[PDB]
This record gives C-alpha cells, structure tokens and sequence, in this order.
DNA sequence: GGAGACTAGGGAGTAATCCCCTTGGCGGTTAAAACGCGGGGGACAGCGCGTACGTGCGTTTAAGCGGTGCTAGAGCTGTCTACGACCAATT
DNA sequence: ATTGGTCGTAGACAGCTCTAGCACCGCTTAAACGCACGTACGCGCTGTCCCCCGCGTTTTAACCGCCAAGGGGATTACTCCCTAGTCTCCAG
C-alpha cells in the first residue's frame, strides 16, 4: 500500500512542472496512480538491487551495485 | 525533489528485505527516481497532446506501462 | 446503492419476442 | 428459482476470466474451476445446501500458470482440464488444497490470451481460440498439432466444436463468423453481412459462442441489428432464422444445458433444450419451444460478466464477473424440465 | 548435436565479450543458456510465420523476437 | 563467431523436436546466428561486468545466474 | 511512371499518424521525391550485398545491413 | 501497411533501372516495405518537430530539406 | 586551426578526468584530439542551428533552436 | 571545471560558425551540449584503452572512437 | 638522369594516394592526374622545362567526389578517367581551372575505399579493386557491371589486366593472389604458398602489381622470402622464377614503362627489353627486363611512406607519390632508359 | 631532418639480385 | 488544531575490509584428427509470378469556406557597439 | 613580464513577439472508379540436397606452473534504540 506522502510526490511534481511549462494541472486519480506505479517501479528495483547484493555475498549494500543494475537495464 | 523523504526510503527498504543500508543510497535512489518519473511524464503528454489535452490522466500512465513493458 | 428488483416465475413485456 | 452470489474474492480481488463444472460428474455435488488474474486456477467443489442454496467449496489450487489466465475448460469425459491464458500455455491437467492436479501435455503454440476453448465430443481433438488470429487443430493423445485455421482477422473471441463432428464454429472480433469443415481443413461458409456482429466498442474480452448440444443449431452472441442474439441451423448457415433481441447491453456468452427436457419453436424436434445466456450485466434464461425467455437475472454483479456454465445435470448454472465476485442459479428438482 | 557449442568456441566468444578467465562448468552451462534462448525465441518465430501461412521462418519473425526480448539488433 | 554447420545443425535439431520436416532458408539461418551471437555477447559483457563487480578475475556461474534473475530471466 | 503511385488519402492518412493535422497538397510530390531517391540510398546497398553472397535474389537481410549503414537498425 | 501493389511496381521499376536478370524475395519485398514505411514516417516526425519549432501547422517543404541537410544523407 | 585557448581546454578535461578517475596523466596529443572533437562537432551544430534559424525567419539565435536539432539527434 | 570554456571563445566560434545575432543563454547550454558529447567519448576511449592495457589515452583511440560514433 | 621533388603541397598538404598519366599523349608534354585526402582530383600539365628539370602546371579540379579518392586511372586512349574512392563511386570523367572535366557513367556497386584500377587494352572492360573483398568486371561503353569475383577474403589492394586479354591479377592484403580467366570467369591460378607476400602489418593500403606491357610476365611486390618482389610466367603462374630482393621496407607499387627499348641473368628472352619501376615505402627501385641488378635507385625524397608511381607515355617522365602531401618526378633525357624500338 | 643520400648511375651490390 | 513522523543525534557492534597463505583448477603447449569448409550435380520435390476475377472500399474532383498561413506595425528589449579594468598565461 | 585574453559596463535599436489584418486552400461530403486483394494454377526456377573427397585448422588431453577464491583475523565504521522537538498531513 501506500507508504509515501501525498504532498511532497506532489509538490515536486508541481516543480517539474512549473519548470516544464505552467498552467498544467494534475488531477487526484492521476496522481495516486502515477504514484502508486512509481513506488511499485522503485521497489521493483529495489529488491532487483537486493539480490544483486545477496550474489555479492555482502548483506550491507552500496550503490555502485545498483549502477551495475542500471547498465544492466541499459537505462543510462 | 527532496520531498522524497529519506525515512521513508528506509521503511521501503525494509519492506524490501534488505538488513543494513548504506546512507549514499538516498541521493542515486531519488535520480533514478525521477528519470522514470520524465519518462512516464514524457510518454503521458505525447499521448495527451495527440488526444489534445491538458491533464494527465490514468490512460497516460497505462500506456506509459505498454511501453516501457511493465505491464 | 443498488436497489435490485427481482421477478418471479411468471407465465417480462418489455422483452417481448420479436421476429422477422 | 434462487439466486447466490458470492461476495468473497475467489482470486484475490482479480477479475474472473472463465468457470467450468466437470462434464465427469454424474451425481449431486459438481465440481467447478475458475480462472484469474492470480495467475492461478482454482477448482472449487459446489453442492445444494439443506435449504438450496449453493455452497462452494475450496478444493485445489492450480499456479503452474505463468501469467493471467483467460479460459478453463473441462473434458466431456471430465478427466482432462484445459487452461490457457496470457502466457498461452494450454495445460492439459490431470487429477494426481484438498486435491492435486498434473498436466499431462503441454499444447503450446499459441502467443498471448486464449480466450475460447471447447472440446470436442470424442474428447480427442481440441479447437483453440486466441488473440493471435488463428485456430489450432490439436490431438490430446498425441499433444501435437496437426491443422491449423489462421484466417481470422481480429481476436478471436469465441469458437465452438460441432457435436456432430462435422464443422468448426469461430467468431472473432472482426463481427465476422467462420465454419471449418472437420474433414477439408478449410473454410466452409463465410458471414459478415445480415453489421450482423458488435464491433470493438463491446466491452467484453470474449465472443464464446455454443452449438446446440445435438448441434443442429449454432447460437451466437455480441449481434446488431441492437444488440442481439442471432440462431443459425445446419441446413443454412448463411441466414439466421431469427434473433433474440437483448436490449441494454450486448449478450457475450452462450451456453447450453448438456441436458435434454421433455416439451412442456426454433427447432422442430420432441425433446427441448434450456441454454444460457449472458450479457454485460444481465442474463436472460430461454428453453427451444419458447421464443420468449422464461428467466431473467440482473443487478447481481458490479462489473461486466465474464463466463457461465451449467452443471452436469443442469441444477447448476455458475456466473462470473469481472468484478473478482461470482454467482450461481439455483433450480430445484427438475424445474427446467423432465429430462429424457 | 548439444555439445555442439564448442570449448575452444566458447573461448573465442568469450575474448569477444572481454572475458578473463575461464573455467569448465561454463562451456556447459553455456550450451543449457543457448538452448533455452533459442527455444524460446524460434518458437515465437515460428508463431509469427505460421501468422504469414508461411511454413520456413523469416528474418522479419527473429527481429520481432528480439523486440519481444528487449534486444533489438 | 560460432562455426558455422556445428551451430546450424544445433538449430535443426532443436527445430525438429516441435514437429518435423521443417525447412529453414539460410537467410533466416545467419539471422538467428545473429540472435545467437549479440545475445551471448551481450550477456559475456554482463558477466564481465558482474564478475569484477565480485572482486575476482576469474568467471563464477553465480554470476551468470545473477544476471538471470535481474534479467528477467527466472 | 509508377512514382505517383503513393496518394493524396495515403499520404494524409499517413501524416495523421505522423503527428500532423493539415498539410498542404503541395508536399505529396515531394513526399514521392523523398521516398524515390533514399529507396535509391537504401537498394544500392541492398544489391551489394545481395551480389557479396553470390545471390541474384534480394533478401530481406540484406535491408537490415542496409539500415545498420544509414544508422537505423530496426 | 500504406499499399502493396504500387511499391511493388517502384521497386521492380528501380531494380530494372538498376539490372536486368533479377528476382525479388515475396518476403524481402515486404520487408522493404515496412523498411521504407519507417524510414518515411520517422522522416515526418522530424517534419512536424520542424513544423512546431517553424511555429506553424502547416508544412512547406522548407522543413524537409531541413529534415535532409540537417542529418546531411543528401 | 583552433581558437579555444588551448590550456584552459586541457585543465577542463583534465579536471573532469579526476572527477571520475584520479591521477590521470595526459599528453599534447590526446588534448588536442578532444579539442579537434570538440570544435568539430560545434562547428557543425551551429551550421545546424544557423540553417534553423534562417527556417525560422528570425535573425536571432535562442536555445529553442539547440533543443530543437538535439531532440532530432536522439541523444536524450 | 566546465567553465574552461570562455564566452568570448563561445562569440568567436559562434562567429565563424555563420551567426550574427546571438542570445546570452546559448554560452551556457553549449557547455551542456559539450559534456553529453565527450562524456561517452572519454568513456569509450577508457574502454579501448583497457582492452589495449595502456594507461594513457592515445590520439589514435580518440580516432577510432570518432569512427566508432561516425565522425572521423 | 634528374629528380625533381614537389615542395609545394598539391592537396593542401593532404595525403596524395594515386597518380597517372594521360596514355593518350603522344608528344613531349604530358598530363598527369593526382588524388588526395582533400576529395579533389588534380590534373596537372608536366613538361621538361629549359634545363631538363619537370615543371608541373595546374588544369583543372574534379571535387564531384563526396569523400577522399585512393585510386585515378587514364583510358589507354587517354580519353576517360577512372577515378574512385572512400565514397566508393567510379566516375568515367571525359574533357567536355584551365579546362574542365564531366562524369560520363557513374559505375557504382563498391561499397568503401576502391585502392585499385586497371585500364583493358581495348578500353571498353574495366578492373576494379576494392576493400570489400571483391573485383567487378563493368563495361565502359553499356556503364554496367557484368561479372563478379568474389574469392578475396582480406582487403583487395591491387589488380592489373592481362594485356592479352586472358586472365586478372589481383592483389590483396590476406597474402593471397587470384588470377581470374577472362573466358571463364573463374579462378584459374590461386598461390599462398612458396609466407608468400607480407601480411597485413604492412602500411601501406595498396598493393598494385601490374603485368608486363606484352603480358608474359607479372611483376608482384610486396613479397616475403625479407621483402621482395616476385615475378611470375604465364608458362606457370604458380612457381616464381625470380624475386627482387628489396630489403628494409616493403614494396607496394610496380609500374612499367609502355615503350619498348632494344636490348643493351636476363628474365626473360625476346629482342626487347621493358624498364619498370618499383616503389618501396620510402624507396624506389628501377630494373629492366634483361639486367638482374638494378640500374637506378633514389631514396630519401619524401618525409613519409610513397603511394604511387606512374610512367609517362613517352618514359621521359616518373612520377613519384607518397602520403606526406609531396610529389616528386625522375627526369630522363633523350632515350637515356634505351633506344625505343 | 632528414640526410639525403643519392647514388648516380653506376653501371648498390646490397641489392644484387639473387637467382633460384 | 493536534498527533504521527522526521529530522538531529550518541553506541557500539556487527558488518565490511584489507592482509596471508594457499592450493587446485586454470592459462599456454603440444599431435592429430575430425569434424569444418566446400562444391557439385539431380532433378525431385519445394518455392514464387502473372494474370485472370471481381468487386468494394480505398482513391479522385470538387464544392466551400473558414481555420490557418501571410503582412504591418509596433515595441520594448538584450546585444554589441568602446572600453577600462582585471587577469590568466609562456617562458 | 608583459601581454594578449577577458570581463563588465551603457544604451540604440533590430528584431522576436504580440496584436491586428486577410485571403485562400485544407476539411467535407457525393459520386465516379479501379485497382487491391484473393486463389488457382500453370509455368518458371530458384534454393537444394549431401557425400565425399580434399584436406586441413582446430579440438581435445594432458602437463605443469602458478594466480587467485576463499579462509582467518584484526580494524574501523555506522545504524541501533530511543530522546526529543517539530512540523506538518490530515481530519474536523
């Protein structure tokens, strides 16, 4: 379930958007499901990083791990 | 952007799985945040500006997921 | 809420057959 | 007659694809599978209470499935349970949760949902309806494919085996039906125009339409005129004799009690048969004699139906939702009819 | 027929992909890899030409497949 | 750079084992034997990748098994 | 003369994928002069290719390379 | 997806113009096809980006020799 | 043929090698190589943008014309 | 760091890159174009250089990587 | 005999790659043509001035090329110019700047750098050698290709045509030579073994080898015992008869003059002897047909490795080219070579 | 720089050809 | 407005972290052989091609007028004119 | 040391943007039409088989040195586990 504030998730949404361009405004429902896919991506990844660090036989994690991961997805 | 608070992303965490976390990871976590975040935001108004709108809307995100493939 | 209506064992009108 | 719905989710809040009683049963407990979004297939154990009433019970729990699955379908026989889905695998499960099931062949080949699949009377032969625009001819003993009918254009929604053995009734979301003869492998007859079919503005994931239990008469659902129900004979399959007209929302689903009721007329024969048919939200009950149906049932489920099945003596007809709720029709000792 | 992925092959692909070392296991393990990949991938092919009523498969079913696998090249 | 009728006659086995007498054009062949090849590639880099993430030089299954499960792979 | 048989609907049609609502009729010619000369780019390769494996038949391989060269591998 | 008999026609048409004695794969000739769909599409995408920043709807052909000089293939 | 002075360029590059790896030792040669890169590839995007302009009727240059070639260059 | 780079030398370049008229935001996103450009260029010729074993970065590596993304 | 050396960039101090003379002169001045990085073809006006010294005038410029240019032939006839390169197109230039030159046929078919271009003695079938493993046989008056050699498998960086008009020579980088019937249309002769040639360390990008004017002979550089050049019989192409031994670096050119000079070990036997010249790296070599050791030698006339040679159509005239962007001409006087025939 | 070495006509022995 | 949470902060302690064998499995070496590359009919049986068929929804002309390109005049602003100071830079 | 490179200031106006103005040629049917599409099917024919032989480069086995994966232990370092204000999200 739920377990981010709505109101930070919107304030730098309304950020990005005043940076983007004004006078876009965002809807209740819109945004609980864009923020409910956010938290259900980033812990998605979150657990992929985790049994990346369980192969690395080292309970504590650091990052670089996790940057492994991301050339992994080829996203940057 | 600092709204994602850092508490928070522990309590995820621990959610996840994980025992003992590094503190560096909040700063790469909330990067690797927002790039989907731009992505999602960018594929929602490609889509809206084609269905001549202004705000997101549900249909937005669901495409987004056809897209990306994380249906 | 709903409010359900519900017909018995009658042997509706609306749904009279129609054929061509 | 009575009617239960059930209020708890069978899949964990998920909408239900399919439902199946086992044809193998033969007494007064029925056995009933259901399909979901949980990637698992439940058989569920379903007889008359002291009072009536339906009662479902937990019996097994099937997750081999990868992905969604979209239709579970049972042998004539009962032995054999078929089940495909998003990953596209048809399982042909076999009795080894209180129970244990087993897949014997894996008849795979096609790519995504699988929306329709009927058995053929032998038991032997398997007719495959999915999105990928094509119907494979499968040997259960063998596991393999031997024919294959990909002349559909659109979703193939909905396909039917003729009890005779003779043809092979499709309908696909193209508002197009196509019969396959058995012994040609090819296209037998082509229907487009009286469109005669919904277009994709219904709602509905399936088009599943049933022939008559002696087969003699194909009825198919998701028609226009308005929504509608058309009736096709064996002597012409190129007209339809007549339409049962359905107005609200289009019918989706039609199925036909396996068992046959003494006259109390689409069909000219003495024995009558009790099919049914669902809608989007509602579900109108006929028999062969009556033109007008004599049972009709709406406001049980919140969301669009998605499948029903009688049991193997017709004192039950499940009903499922796309709202993750069930329900079933409760009759009590022959009320449809004297069987033969 | 299996143990047609050759060690010494196995090797030179490896060089390719900058590997190190390398150690036996891998020059089977590499064969299990191969085989269940390409099961994967000509069934799907295969699917695609049945699709096209064509009984050999096409370049046009691989590429597809490699989109459907997320390595489009 | 597999050679190439070893390769080629591990697919036609592998081909025949759906149905037989299946046909394939050598077109489609070095196809897939691009498939074949970008895929191992792609997936040696990885395990490079993973494997001096681990801190040893020499290859480790682990490490392809790993790339697996992130992969998607099972 | 077959060059003018890329059309007024087509093309309209095609441009209301593109992202467009009106375009001006002046553009289908030079639509098909577009078309016609990079069609020229691409089968050039395209025929290299077909002669380097000693073939007098065009394959459908032979456009992805051609793609690859122009940078647009699909 | 835009027609199959007209760039069957441009095709033979061009390879004649190339070499007589040739023959054409049924399947490479749909290849082709939605080769150069993509092509042409992608092409227009750049025609409306053009478009956009020209700050106007409608397109003069302006924007598509921009397309063409500004990535330079001709 | 360059105007970039010429230090300043190698004391950038060389700054953001240590950025990433420390103790980097560089050479005339490898410096001039990343210069040669560096004025050919502006050179060509403000060939780029200058011809946009001119499409754009306006004398002036403003970064809707950089934005606008990089999102036809695919690099984001 | 990155402002090695001078405005002037951005005016000049820009100057005998054919234009006349120029806004003030430009010397910034330049610097921005800059850095998206070299950052997989160094990275690439870190590559080579670890598959050649040689420390030091070559004019012939940032050649052939120029090669690589096709403007030798 | 004199060696004039061009200290003023022809290219713009870019690499110069090929040079050729018009084989259609037939007086004491003569045209020479020249290739560079600069994707300009360069003919020049060569002429022995007052004191005997070559003297290079400007003509014209051939930028039709998008990319750079390795490889300028003349026809026989002097009348086309062949011309190639990185943009692997082959224009058949023709004289429709102090004059001016059109494109007749465009005969494409090559894919990247095109090293090598050999002119037949009729003028109307074309050689041309290519990195893309391949040699085409085209038709200058249809423009058209009309044959394909397929069997190299490295970088084709030489070729020459029979000038009896019965096989082809073709060099390339993976030490193998393949010699092509011209009725055929296949391989004929196929030699790798004696390795045979230098491999791909050598750095230069071509490896042209040319036959003997009457075509008994063939004159391979390039070779390996050492470095060395070959020379084969149409008797037996597959055994080497003798080879040139040229020490140091590699040979990668082999130019013969076209006049016949009266004889004054022997390589071979008839009343004639042909004077050819060989170009090393930074070395140039000049042998005749019937004296084993050479009569000339210069060296130490360019700063980096030479590129091509060409006679001119009288032999009073050798051009030398070399990748450094500096050209040199050898100066010969009234029959110094020999008595023409 | 480089020290230019030339040899006139000599009608050198470092490059006699050797027969086989 | 008021109540969960988070942000700021000690404790050490368990968790990384680098050193030290340490041996055993792995990196080149050798001999040949064993499949790897190839080419050649054989025409048999697989393959596409053209055209006929028809017929029907996509293709073609046009009204037509008005949403959108095209022109005038701002008009108000951020260069680039000159410069006077700093100011990093080659040796 | 000096020396050319740079930086920041002052405003004239050139020109990007905004508004007003204008016409004109993309939508939008209605009707003509045509080739697009679907199968047969005879005719062309291209890819081919596949064996062996030719023949030859690489594969495989085994050796032997030796590099490294992992164990051991000392070493530091970082979230407990509250302690506490706070502060603000959300309910009233």
């Amino acid at each position: 379930e739920l377990l981010i504030r709505k109101l930070p998730f919107q304030r730098l949404v309304r950020e990005i958007a005043q940076d983007f361009k004004t006078d876009l405004r965002f809807q209740s429902s819109a945004v609980m499901a864009l923020q409910e896919a956010c938290e259900a991506y980033l812990v998605g990844l979150f657990e992929d990083t985790n049994l990346c660090a369980i192969h690395a036989k080292r309970v504590t994690i650091m990052p670089k791990d996790i940057q492994l991961a991301r050339r992994i997805r080829g996203e940057r | 952007i600092q709204g994602i608070t850092k508490p928070a992303i522990r309590r995820l965490a621990r959610r996840g799985g994980v025992k003992r976390i590094s503190g560096l990871i909040y700063e790469e976590t909330r990067g690797v945040l927002k790039v989907f975040l731009e992505n999602v935001i960018r594929d929602a108004v490609t889509y809206t500006e084609h269905a001549k709108r202004k705000t997101v809307t549900a249909m937005d995100v669901v495409y987004a997921l056809k897209r990306q493939g994380r249906t | 809420v709903l409010q359900p209506v519900k017909i018995g064992c009658v042997w509706l009108q609306q749904f009279a057959a129609c054929f061509l | 007659m009575k009617v239960i719905t059930c209020e708890i989710a069978w899949h964990n809040k998920e909408p239900v694809y399919s439902l199946d009683f086992q044809h193998g049963t033969a007494g007064r407990i029925h056995r009933l599978a259901s399909a979901g979004v949980d990637t698992n297939v439940r058989i569920w154990k379903v007889e008359k209470g002291p009072d009536g009433k339906a009662i479902v019970e937990f019996l097994s729990n099937l997750a081999r499935h990868t992905k969604a699955v979209n239709v579970v379908r049972f042998s004539p026989t009962g032995e054999i349970l078929a089940s495909g889905g998003d990953d596209a695998v048809i399982l042909l499960w076999k009795v080894n949760n209180k129970e244990n099931w087993t897949v014997v062949k894996t008849l795979r080949g096609h790519l995504e949902d699988v929306y329709d699949i009927c058995w053929a009377t032998d038991g032997n032969l398997m007719a495959s309806a999915s999105v990928d625009n094509t119907a494979i001819i499968w040997d259960v003993s063998k596991g393999q494919k031997i024919s294959i009918f990909n002349e559909h254009k659109s979703y193939v929604q909905g396909v039917t085996w003729d009890p005779l053995g003779q043809y092979v009734a499709t309908l696909s979301c193209d508002r197009v039906l196509r019969v396959y003869s058995i012994q040609k492998k090819r296209v037998a007859f082509n229907v487009s125009k009286m469109r005669m079919f919904h277009d994709d503005s219904m709602k509905s994931f399936f088009r599943r339409l049933s022939f008559t239990p002696d087969g003699s008469l194909l009825l198919t659902p998701a028609g226009c005129v308005m929504n509608t129900t058309y009736v096709f004979s064996r002597k012409n399959l190129k007209r339809p004799i007549a339409h049962l007209p359905c107005p609200g929302k289009a019918t989706l689903a039609v199925r036909c009690c396996p068992v046959y009721f003494e006259l109390r007329e689409l069909m000219s024969l003495p024995y009558r048969l009790v099919f049914a048919v669902a809608s989007e939200d509602s579900v109108l009950l006929y028999d062969t004699q009556q033109s007008f149906p004599f049972g009709y049932v709406s406001n049980i489920h919140y969301h669009t139906l998605s499948d029903i099945s009688w049991s193997s003596d017709g004192a039950f007809l499940a009903i499922s939702s796309t709202d993750g709720y069930c329900s079933f029709v409760t009759f009590e000792k022959d009320e449809l009819g004297i069987p033969l």
